[PDB]
């Protein structure tokens, strides 16, 4: 539903907040999520079709569905850092990507000391 | 216009930047109205699209401004006085000169020089509107001349006098004169050879 005016002002109010204030805060704030944690999500409903490239989906209907749980530990992370070389045309303008070379990681601890080296796998285009 | 002596002889460099600022803001606040931009670039963010900057030209030396050392001072606003030379190899038509507000719009993707491709052409202001008073009038002359009045190896003022006598002969209704009335100039002035008080 649209979405009410900032400066709305009328006969039994002198101002009115709330009204341009994003989903994203709302919802952070509401369930009192206060970063990178863990999450329950109860009832969760099946997408017809997948919306992302992540290989698990789920969806909640109501944001009091979501909510946290802060007894479980920390899962590492998936890191990729990425040097790359380009070059300006000849002809006109542009600056074309002749390469790429990825490093990775796929146990990242973010609590603990980074590891040694600083990946396993990696590559260049 | 100013009545008055002034108001001082004595300038704050905060402000001749201040203006400078303006200048540049304003004329552009209105040439984006105009030719309806969306939003000027800053002169120092580099991409790989094409891009409209706002900003002053000037040169990059003490000598004469030249295609190859133009140079674009953008604004304080958006690019907070960031200065980025200009290459015109790419530019078809283009009157420029140094201070000159211009819209540019063409290709900075390292952000330390840009391409132009096109100069916006500059705008003027709409001209008078005349009340119904002002087409009531009747014709007038107007006799306009500008100084030295007097020639260059003597203070006669000669011309000065045909000049009034002219003025006369033809009953202008005005005659806007313009100095140097006492040419600062004059030979005769400046070696202060002169036995009267300029005053």
């Amino acid at each position: 539903m649209p979405q009410l005016p900032q400066d709305l002002k009328g006969e039994t109010f002198s101002h009115v907040f709330g009204t341009n204030t994003s989903s994203l805060e709302l919802f952070l704030m509401n369930r009192k999520i206060k970063g990178p944690c863990w999450l329950e999500v109860k009832s969760p409903q099946l997408l017809n079709q997948p919306v992302s490239w992540c290989k698990a989906e789920a969806m909640a209907l109501k944001p009091d569905l979501v909510n946290v749980i802060k007894d479980v530990s920390p899962p590492p992370l998936v890191v990729m850092a990425f040097s790359m070389k380009t070059m300006q045309n000849a002809k006109n303008h542009q600056n074309e990507i002749i390469a790429m070379a990825a490093l990775v990681h796929h146990s990242f601890a973010l609590d603990k000391a980074a590891p040694k080296p600083p990946f396993q796998s990696h590559f260049c285009v | 216009a100013l009545t008055g002596s002034y108001k001082s002889m004595f300038q704050k460099l905060p402000d001749i930047r201040e203006v400078l600022t303006c200048k540049i803001e304003e004329l552009g606040s209105e040439l984006k109205e105009h030719y309806k931009i969306e939003a000027f670039t800053p002169l120092l963010a580099p991409a790989q699209e094409p891009v409209t900057l706002l900003g002053q030209i000037g040169c990059d030396s003490n000598g004469k401004l030249n295609n190859k050392s133009v140079i674009l001072e953008g604004d304080r606003e958006h690019s907070s006085g960031a200065q980025i030379p200009v290459d015109l190899s790419e530019l078809k038509e283009y009157s420029l000169f140094p201070g000159q507000v211009v819209i540019m719009e063409g290709i900075n993707t390292t952000g330390r020089k840009l391409v132009a491709t096109k100069l916006y052409e500059g705008v003027p202001l709409p001209f008078y509107q005349p009340t119904e008073e002002d087409a009531d009038f009747e014709q007038s002359m107007v006799l306009v001349a500008c100084g030295p009045y007097t020639t260059s190896d003597s203070i006669t003022y000669d011309p000065l006098l045909d000049l009034i006598a002219v003025i006369n002969h033809d009953r202008p209704d005005v005659c806007i004169l313009f100095g140097p009335f006492l040419d600062a100039k004059h030979e005769q002035v400046e070696n202060c050879l002169l036995t009267s008080p300029f005053e």
